[PDB]
């Protein structure tokens, strides 16, 4: 066994594109539509919740998730990848914020975590 | 021996009317040998205060530690840190020592720059908070200093007459102990300004 | 093994004015975190106006207090009936001390009276005899978060004259027992809010050329 | 340090004494020993200071990370089981002595628990220095079928005997009382029995009485412009 | 701390009193000292309250998943665990644990586990500091295929003994039935045990 | 503690200072190291403060009885074996005590017995005793013929150099002149304010600021 | 230097407006073992004084016989021996005191902690405390051992202050004394259910209360708790 | 016990180091030199435990001999003695920690001015007119306060040393063999071979 | 060592074991512990061996004394003497005695003396290392005012409990019964005490 | 630590002793003189712990000066050798014994021979033409050892003896302050002030 893949699987082609990342934005594309807009006194996210069968319980689906009390995140593309950001950008407010400075992050360094966890996930093996 | 007790040394903090002082002796000694009479143990990060009592050696790392940390905490989030926020800071750093802690008895004080709010802050060398209103006291004379600020204290004082009380309650503790003295530095903190005042005592 | 030694707590101040001295203690008694009691007297009228404490072990302190004041008793018999100078008891105290020079007896001693001339006096001891007298003295648990306060409320330490910048000390002036008593109030007050053996009561003996007088003020009890 | 949790009709109430002493010495007399590890599951903690502080909050951390996962409200039996093995792990050389009262789904909860990992059940509690005073006052007065008016007064009495016969113990009593489909009401400084009496003087000294040998004024500014 | 288990003709039943101390202080009166590890296997736990508990919350965890894969484990069986746990943690455990389990197949067992992490598979057995002064009782009084009315009075009895005799134990005698028919628990209080 | 005792043309002087600890605790910046044996005869305080008061008030006692009985003063080499002699009898039982006894007589001119608590008895020219160490301070200007105000001067200031390094050593400086005649009280000078004035006048202690 | 071997536990007791109440269990522990249980702990002295002790049981047997050896000695060429000249509760603890003192002193302790309580001749209540270290304290209550944890904190919210002993009846002095023993039962490892009970009262004298048992107690709530946090059965 | 004493004068830092090596009762070597040139303008003398003095005193200075190849520059003695300091500061929570003191004299060519560092082996450090490690620094301490002016030329800092050695060749116990003196100036480091 | 002695309607019986060890090793297998310091007054010996035959033989010599001027002592007067040695040099001596004696006028009497040289009258005492092991099944099993057969049956199954769980106690059961007809020794072998 | 030295020549026998007295690391004195005149023709110099060893020597000169008085007579060295071994021998069985050790170095007038007698504080005594006790013993003996002749005179002992002092000075860690020669002859004892 072991993980043998200790090589980068996203690469530069010769044109200069980064192909994983390009098919990557390719399935966002394909996602569900999700917007934000910004108010004076307050932000809104918004999404359609896209239930999958009838049968399936839309309400225990969760789109639209908490990350700290003042922090809310929604996506576009696919869902199982967001559940999992959702759950590594809750506790990195706590072990890399909240466990050092006793307050949860602002939003821009939060923000900053989660884009370094993607980026990883860009150049890791 | 006794870690906290090698190179001697006191700090003082007091919260006034829209204001904080802090305040520390200037001795550092190898036991009964006094060896430097310019040994400074406040320093400031930005508008935030942190005076440092005990091992000399650690006072100095835990200084070079948190400019380190302020430095990065700026660059990152685009603003000088507060003092809450920094008492926070000082507590997870010293706790991640928990069995093999520095030596200190730091103490943080300042003016929150959006609130206004005076601020002073101790700690146990394990980072324990004391969150006190009126007075901090770290160091070698820590009893003799709660006599004086027990007694000297009262609350709203304003700077000018602050600085009477802080100043009186360092110089009298430090005459009371062996490993205290040898020259003196007050800190009066105001939101937008900051005097730093060297005081005049005997040198024994 | 058996520790022939404990710890009763309690803090005791002796001041010595012009013409007259107070011996002022807690009246609470401890052992570790228990209270034995809010109210055990450890300042005692001994005769011939002097006033006497023995803070620390209050056994060994009692024995002390107990041979002292007989040592007054057969001072009298042996000298037609002479008053037993505060120097006299002074010096006395050391021998009765250093007696147990190499099993001492676990106290700090304070005694208060007036000198030959009048004026008032304090001498404190340590366990084994040594002795000096002294306008001011703290004993016991909070000793050291008292004198500094005294060093600068008493004798004026670290005050100068305001536009002197320093070049002129703040001058000594006579202490009434008014103001004395003031700050042997605001000592155990203090001492009390900031030490955990400090507390329940205060009782004051002032001693005068007209006798040995009580003052007694209550303590915050926890 | 004076600890006590008293369980009543619907809920728990948990209640501290406000002193922190170094030795004899008492360095914060409005100290805050009622932690709370979530909204409706508080502990009070007794021992090493920095110990019982760190503990409630590395489980307060974890069981809010843990709530956001299972979309669930804490229960107080995940806040026991997660500070135990953590104690436990440590074999003592945390100082961590903690009562744990809350409320959750499952209902009412209150248990103790010491620095080694061991663990208790009990309708009334008491930890600290203070403890055996305080568990007089319990067991002289403590019923079945309590209010929640009875507990609170119950609860305070047992600190108070702390506060007056405990030298470890002083100033003011704190109490949290979680109710079964309430908010918890964390009371910060309940009962004020000890305020300090007015002094015979004022200590304010003359402007000038200090001798300065120099001035200068700090730069806490960044570095400026032009 | 005084424990017992006991195996009668339709089963077991294990008995504990109810008292914890530091040094001469009651810290716990009310004590649970009878522990389940499955439905029908319960442990008696004596020594270091941290370590009993630790080791009977892993003991648990192991059966737990042993009945998820295998079925309803043997009373063998969580003994063999217990002893596990104890033998390989000898140098940092102070633990003396009674294993005692119904199975239909072998009826009530009684294991004891002292210190050194040895296994005694037993008719009955005692533990904890009070045991010492019921060995002679108990082993006068014993017999094998009791009913379940004259093994509560022998287990009543005997720990009624040693409370009256060890400081450390104390409170209420709290007792588990183990049968076919289920799990019924039993409490005696001071004014029924102290006058027999 | 800094006691020091030198012999000279115009006597003895003897310096002490007035510190008192216990542990890193100031108990005294008053106590009197400079014990008042007769007149004729000093004794400094160093280690133990009772037992070097006791047997010393104990030694004036004795040196009385000698006068009475043998109607002439006591010589220092007298005066300082009758506390060797004692001290010795108390060995191995914890007395602590280092001690400079300190006469002029006609017989023997001035004269400085160091006395121990382990029974050693030692006649010099300078003794000095800083917190646990004693030795025959900065021995840079002291000359045989000096003058009595020099003398003086030269103990002052060498306590002074003492007070400000040792943390155990301050208060107050106490001087006196020993002649043949007796000793002279030469008063108590505040550390404090002797500093300042010693650095202003001396030029001294460029590194302290003030 | 020894060490206690068979012990007595608390001793606890309280001034009242008309005398004094003392208190303590019938039991002798030997070490976990509580080998005797007809322990008297509290020894009468006359009609006027109770002394309750506590500590090493052998050294308790010899306070006892010096305090028996006490009275026969007062009675000697004293006729007034049952009257003016009788021993005093003052008298009886001022020599106990000396004698503790001076064990200690000579590093031969008696290893006790003794509770004087009695009726002076003016009517004044007497209640003090000494131990083998010789230290001696008053105060309106007083417990050794575990009592001066447990029962002390209880005894004092009756009579918290001097200026409450006159507001405090027998009735509710005993009350106090008799709750406080059965909170050291509770609690204390090495206490007893059956204790004696002595009152000293100006008025009514000595009454001595043997073979008393602790009542009243609350165990039904123990049936309710299962397991040590996660079990329900 | 080992002699390093150290005084900036005006112009120039100048260290004294005892030349003798004791072990035990034996005196091992009489000719000493407790001293290491880090760069060409700073000097470190060190004194404590066998084996780690040298060892810590050569691994300094192999570290700031790379940094002066590696950058073509020569680090200040403020940036040396912080960097010493932590090696230090390192060494006392490690397994077993370095029993070295050292002085560190260096002339700053930027600033113009000599400069001390004292470091205990706790990684202890000041700047300081004079310094001294052990019991020679309370001996010499009290002379310094007396005699030291920040004026001083070389020629006065040297008899302010010579008369420090000469009090302490009578005061100590021990026989330390005499002093090695170094000066380090502008124009770099040189031994006064007449001392 | 397993010692007691045991009251009933005609006096008392003293029951001991018979095995004195150094560490394992038994250095003798048949130790006689009940010694005669009066014709009708003995004692149980347990602690140092040494210690409690120096003291029997002084209370032997102090009564033989006391019958000399003063008459037949009292078993108090006897128990009197045993408890001033210990007392006295408690710090110096490892002794618990067992004292038993008949009078006509007090009848059977029991007291025993601890290690602090304390004294208590009981019905009935158990002392030595196997004595913890009994305190349960004596105190059940212990009635006031039994027949000399009862009192024997009592004492033989109790050191026959106290020698099965005690490796220190073993041997034989020696008794000796004091009554109004006189002195009576007993000994029972391990084939008959041991199927009891 | 203390040296005292002793070499019996044709003639006479010389004792050296260290003029230093060091109680832990300060030099109390630098001209203590560790020797007493027991009689006109014996000399003892004694090393060892504090108080004891001036204590000792005057409790044998009171003795030796007594005896001297009551017979009118001067015991020989060998007898006065015998005593002091004696008193030392008592000592080591005492509740707290003399730590002194001591070289005897006396001209017998009867025979017209100088004893040298070597006495530890445990009561060895040994008579040798050479002795020391301490450290210095290791030092010297070995040189002794070569270039002792019994038939030396006393320049040449001297020598002997200036050559052992150097050696010591240069080997030896403690400073001894240098020592003080006395030379017991037929004509009694004399101190030899060039040294
Ligand atoms: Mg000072
Ligand atoms: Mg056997």
């Amino acid at each position: 066994m072991t993980d043998r893949y200790s090589f980068s699987l996203t690469t530069f082609s010769p044109s200069g594109k980064l192909g994983q990342i390009d098919y990557a934005l390719t399935a966002v594309k394909q996602g569900v539509t999700s917007l934000g807009i910004k108010a004076t006194n307050g932000v809104v996210i918004a999404t359609e919740k896209k239930s999958s069968s009838p049968l399936a319980m839309s309400e225990t689906l969760s789109k639209v998730s908490l990350l700290t009390p003042d922090i809310g995140a929604v996506y576009s593309g696919m869902g199982p990848d967001y559940r999992v950001l959702v759950d590594k950008s809750r506790k990195v407010a706590h072990t890399s914020y909240k466990r050092i400075y006793g307050e949860y992050p602002p939003t821009k360094l939060l923000v900053s975590e989660v884009a370094k966890i993607m980026q990883e996930a860009t150049q890791s093996g | 021996s006794d870690p906290s007790s090698i190179n001697g040394g006191i700090v003082v903090a007091m919260t006034g009317k829209d204001c904080v002082a802090i305040a520390c002796d200037l001795r550092l000694g190898s036991q009964s040998l006094g060896v430097s009479n310019k040994f400074e143990k406040i320093f400031h990060y930005g508008h935030v205060f942190l005076g440092i009592t005990g091992l000399a050696t650690d006072v100095t790392t835990l200084n070079e530690m948190f400019r380190y940390k302020t430095n990065l905490y700026k660059l990152k989030e685009e603003r000088a840190i507060e003092p809450e926020t920094f008492t926070q800071l000082v507590s997870s750093s010293l706790y991640e020592r928990r069995f093999g802690p520095y030596f200190v008895g730091p103490v943080v004080a300042g003016i929150n720059s959006k609130s206004g709010k005076p601020f002073i802050a101790g700690f146990d060398l394990i980072g324990c908070i004391d969150e006190a209103k009126d007075f901090i006291v770290s160091g070698t004379a820590s009893d003799q200093l709660f006599g004086m600020c027990e007694s000297l204290y009262e609350p709203n004082l304003e700077p000018e007459d602050l600085f009477e009380t802080i100043s009186q309650a360092l110089l009298n503790a430090a005459d009371r102990d062996a490993l205290s003295g040898w020259g003196a530095v007050v800190y009066i903190i105001k939101k937008d300004e900051v005097v730093k005042r060297y005081l005049k005592m005997r040198q024994d | 093994q058996f520790n022939p030694y404990g710890d009763n707590g309690g803090t005791i101040l002796g001041i010595a004015g012009e013409d007259f001295a107070v011996l002022a203690g807690d009246t609470r008694n401890i052992t570790d975190y228990s209270i034995n009691s809010r109210y055990e007297p450890k300042v005692f009228d001994c005769g011939d106006n002097i006033v006497m404490s023995a803070n620390g072990f209050a056994a060994d302190g009692d024995a002390l207090v107990k041979r002292f004041k007989n040592s007054v008793k057969w001072y009298h018999f042996d000298h037609n009936d002479k008053k037993l100078s505060i120097n006299s008891a002074a010096r006395n105290i050391q021998h009765l001390l250093y007696g147990k020079r190499f099993f001492p007896y676990y106290v700090h001693t304070i005694i208060a009276g007036l000198d030959e001339d009048g004026k008032g006096a304090v001498y404190s001891f340590d366990p084994v005899g040594s002795y000096e007298r002294e306008q001011c003295r703290a004993g016991g648990a909070a000793a050291s978060l008292i004198m500094p306060f005294l060093d600068n409320q008493v004798n004026f330490k670290n005050q100068y004259e305001p536009g002197t910048n320093g070049k002129v000390k703040k001058p000594l002036k006579y202490l009434s027992v008014e103001e004395v008593i003031k700050l042997v109030r605001d000592s155990f007050t203090s001492a009390t809010e900031r030490h955990i053996q400090v507390g329940d009561g205060l009782e004051i003996l002032i001693v005068t050329k007209d006798g040995v007088r009580k003052e007694f003020y209550e303590l915050k009890r926890d | 340090t004076t600890i006590v949790g008293v369980k009543f009709n619907n809920g728990v109430v948990i209640a501290a004494d406000t002193r922190s002493t170094q030795g004899p010495i008492v360095a914060d007399k409005n100290c805050a020993k009622l932690h709370r590890i979530s909204p409706k599951i508080w502990c009070a903690g007794a021992g090493t200071a920095a110990d019982t502080e760190a503990v409630t909050q590395l489980i307060g951390s974890n069981i809010e990370l843990h709530s956001l996962y299972t979309s669930r409200e804490p229960r107080v039996v995940s806040a026991l089981q997660m500070l135990k093995q953590h104690l436990f792990k440590y074999q003592g050389h945390i100082g961590a002595y903690l009562i744990v009262a809350g409320v959750d789904p499952t209902g009412s909860h209150l248990f103790s628990i010491h620095a080694h990992g061991s663990t208790d059940v009990g309708y009334y509690l008491s930890l600290g220095s203070g403890s055996l005073a305080a568990m007089a006052v319990l067991e002289s007065h403590w019923k079945q079928d309590l209010t929640k008016e009875e507990a609170i007064k119950l609860a305070s009495d047992a600190i108070q005997a702390g506060i007056w016969n405990d030298l470890g113990s002083g100033s003011n009593v704190d109490v949290c009382v979680m109710e079964i489909g309430k908010d918890a009401e964390y009371l910060r400084n309940y009962l004020t029995p000890n305020v300090r009496e007015e002094k015979q003087k004022s200590y304010k000294f003359p402007r000038g009485t200090t001798a300065v040998l120099k001035e200068s004024i700090v730069n806490i500014c960044d570095i400026q412009e032009e | 701390t005084s424990i017992m288990a006991v195996t009668f003709k339709d089963g077991v039943i294990l008995g504990a009193d109810s008292r914890t101390t530091t040094g001469a202080y009651i810290a716990n009166r009310v004590t649970d000292k009878l522990t389940r590890v499955h439905d029908k296997i319960w442990c008696c736990r004596s020594g270091s309250a941290a370590d009993t508990q630790a080791i009977a919350d892993i003991v648990q965890y192991h059966l737990e998943l042993y009945t998820s894969q295998y079925g309803t484990p043997s009373t063998e069986t969580a003994a063999s665990v217990f002893k596990e746990l104890c033998y390989e943690n000898k140098d940092n455990l102070t633990a003396g644990i009674i294993v005692a389990g119904y199975d239909d197949k072998n009826k009530g067992e009684v294991y004891t586990i002292p210190l050194g992490g040895s296994v005694h598979k037993l008719p009955y057995a005692i533990a904890g500091s009070g045991s010492t002064f019921i060995y002679g009782y108990c082993d006068k009084n014993f017999r094998e295929n009791m009913s379940k009315e004259e093994t509560v009075d022998f287990i009543k009895h005997s720990l009624s003994q040693a409370i009256k005799w060890d400081g450390s134990s104390g409170g209420v005698i709290r007792m588990v039935v183990l049968t076919a028919a289920g799990v019924e628990r039993l409490i005696f209080y001071p004014d029924e045990y102290e006058q027999l | 503690t800094t006691t020091l005792a030198f012999r000279f043309q115009g006597g003895i002087i003897v310096a002490v200072d007035s510190r008192a600890t216990a542990g890193n605790w100031v108990a005294s910046q008053t106590v009197k190291k400079v014990i008042e044996i007769n007149p004729f005869l000093l004794g400094t305080m160093a280690g133990g403060a009772a037992d070097c008061q006791f047997w010393e008030t104990w030694l004036g006692s004795q040196c009385r009885l000698h006068e009475l009985r043998e109607k002439e003063r006591i010589s220092v080499a007298a005066a300082s074996k009758i506390l060797s002699n004692l001290v010795y009898q108390y060995k191995g039982a914890g007395l602590s005590m280092g001690t400079m006894i300190c006469g002029y007589t006609r017989k023997e001119g001035p004269t400085i017995y160091y006395v121990d608590s382990d029974g050693t008895r030692l006649k010099g020219d300078i003794f000095c005793v800083v917190s646990g160490q004693t030795f025959a301070v900065l021995d840079s200007n002291y000359k045989w013929d000096l003058s009595v105000e020099d003398a003086l001067y030269l103990g002052k200031r060498s306590i002074l150099a003492a007070a400000h390094r040792d943390a155990y050593s301050g208060g107050s400086v106490n001087l006196y002149h020993v002649t043949e005649d007796g000793w002279i009280y030469h008063g108590n000078h505040d550390v404090g304010e002797l500093f300042w004035k010693v650095k202003e006048e001396e030029g001294s202690f460029n590194n302290v600021i003030g | 230097t020894q060490q206690p071997i068979v012990t007595g536990t608390s001793v606890i007791s309280m001034k009242y407006d008309n005398g004094v109440i003392i208190a303590a269990d019938n039991l002798g522990s030997y070490g976990s073992l509580l080998r005797f249980n007809g322990v008297e702990r509290l020894i009468p002295v006359g009609d006027n004084t109770v002394v309750g002790i506590s500590g090493d049981i052998s050294d308790m047997q010899h306070i006892e016989r010096l305090l028996k050896d006490l009275v026969t000695e007062n009675a000697y060429d004293n006729p007034l021996a049952d009257a003016e000249e009788a021993l005093e509760p003052s008298y009886i603890f001022e020599y106990l005191a000396t004698v503790m003192y001076q064990r200690r002193s000579k590093m031969n302790p008696l290893w006790n902690a003794i509770i004087v309580a009695g009726v002076q001749s003016n009517g004044d209540q007497f209640l003090r405390y000494v131990n083998l270290l010789g230290v001696t304290y008053s105060s309106p209550t007083l417990a050794t051992g575990f009592g001066a944890h447990m029962a002390n904190p209880l005894l004092r919210k009756v009579v918290d202050r001097e200026s409450d002993i006159p507001k405090t009846t027998v009735q509710v002095a005993e009350e106090a004394i008799v709750n406080a023993m059965r909170v050291l039962y509770y609690r204390d490892a090495r206490s007893s259910r059956n204790f004696s009970l002595a009152i000293i009262d100006k008025n009514t004298g000595l009454t001595f209360k043997k073979n008393l048992q602790v009542e009243n107690m609350k165990w039904d709530f123990a049936k309710d708790i299962k397991g040590y946090g996660t079990q329900k059965i | 016990m080992d002699i390093i004493l150290g005084i900036r004068v005006q112009d120039s830092v100048i260290l004294a180091s005892s030349k003798a090596v004791t072990r035990g009762i034996s005196v091992l070597k009489d000719s000493d030199d407790k001293t290491r040139q880090l760069s060409p303008h700073t000097l470190m003398s060190f004194a404590g435990e066998a084996g780690d003095t040298v060892q810590f005193a050569e691994y300094i200075q192999a570290n700031i001999q790379l940094y002066s190849i590696r950058e073509d520059y020569e680090l200040s003695p403020q940036a040396v003695s912080s960097f010493v300091r932590q090696e230090l500061a390192k060494s006392i929570r490690s397994r077993r920690p370095y029993q070295v003191n050292v002085l560190i004299g260096g002339y700053d060519k930027k600033k113009n001015k000599p400069e001390l560092y004292q470091i205990d082996y706790l990684g202890t450090k000041v700047e300081l007119p004079y310094g001294a490690h052990g019991y020679s620094g309370f001996y010499t301490f009290s002379l310094l306060d007396h005699h030291y002016r920040p004026d001083m030329t070389t020629e006065e800092g040297l008899d302010l040393l010579k008369l420090c050695v000469q009090e302490l060749e009578k005061r100590m116990p021990m026989d330390f063999k005499g002093v090695i003196v170094k000066i380090v100036d502008k124009d770099g480091i040189r031994q006064v071979d007449d001392f």
